[PDB]
């Protein structure tokens, strides 16, 4: 749920840039947003995927241990 | 002699900016923010009645 929301909020920023593409692209007063919007977007995507990827790794480590340790105890 | 006058063919069109529109104006001003504002709050709610609602 958290990964899906944060992904939708990131997609919301892409709409804000697309809805206002002509201004971010042609108006030089908004050049800093045109240049650094994708850097912030990647850093946000990285946090979203980093957490999902790390959580996924831990779940798999937990699952493979309880199965192995259980057979030893049997 | 004046009645015999004619008219030259003018130019077809001037430059059309590919990044400025009436709904997405390139440059900013309080006039366009006002249009978007009065579209949000809507027009004046005129009452046709003879006494106030309250
Ligand atoms: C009380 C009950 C409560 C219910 C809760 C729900 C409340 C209602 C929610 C309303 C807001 C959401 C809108 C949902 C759609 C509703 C339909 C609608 O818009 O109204 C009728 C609307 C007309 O509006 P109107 O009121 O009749 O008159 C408007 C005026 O004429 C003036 O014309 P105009 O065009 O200037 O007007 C624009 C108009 C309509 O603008 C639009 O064009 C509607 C499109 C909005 C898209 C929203 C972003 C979604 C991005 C795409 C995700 C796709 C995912 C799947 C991908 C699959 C493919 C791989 O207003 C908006 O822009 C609404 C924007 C809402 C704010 C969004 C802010 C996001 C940042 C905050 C994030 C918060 C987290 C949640 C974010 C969730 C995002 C998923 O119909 C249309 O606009 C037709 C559009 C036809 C062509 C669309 C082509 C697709 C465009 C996609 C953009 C792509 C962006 C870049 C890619 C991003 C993906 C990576
Ligand atoms: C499960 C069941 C549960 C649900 C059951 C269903 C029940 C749902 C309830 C709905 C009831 C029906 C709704 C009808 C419309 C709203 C009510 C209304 O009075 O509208 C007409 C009323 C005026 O009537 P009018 O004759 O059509 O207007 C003629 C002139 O244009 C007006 O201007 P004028 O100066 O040219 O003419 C004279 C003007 C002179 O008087 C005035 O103009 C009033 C001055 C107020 C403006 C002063 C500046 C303050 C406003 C700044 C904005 C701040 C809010 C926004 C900022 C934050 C963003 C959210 O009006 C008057 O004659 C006296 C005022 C009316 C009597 C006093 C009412 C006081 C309370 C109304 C405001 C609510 C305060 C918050 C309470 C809620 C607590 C959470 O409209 C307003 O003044 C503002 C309405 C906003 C009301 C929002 C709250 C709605 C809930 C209503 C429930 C009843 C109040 C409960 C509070 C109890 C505290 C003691």
């Amino acid at each position: 749920a958290t990964a899906l929301y944060k992904s939708s909020a990131l997609a919301g920023n892409l709409f804000l840039y697309a809805y206002n593409y002509n201004n971010f692209t042609a108006n030089i007063r908004l050049r800093t947003m045109r240049y650094l919007f994708p850097v912030v977007s990647l850093a946000i995507f990285g946090n979203i995927y980093w957490d999902y990827r790390s959580q996924l790794v831990k779940v798999n480590l937990f699952d493979e241990y309880i199965q192995a340790r259980a057979q030893e105890l049997v | 002699k004046e009645n015999t006058g004619s008219m030259k063919k003018p130019m077809a069109k001037a430059y059309e900016h590919p990044y400025n529109s009436e709904h997405h104006p390139l440059n900013f001003s309080a006039v366009k923010i006002a249009e978007t504002f009065h579209d949000f709050i809507g027009p004046e709610q005129v009452s046709p009645h003879y006494e106030s609602f309250a």
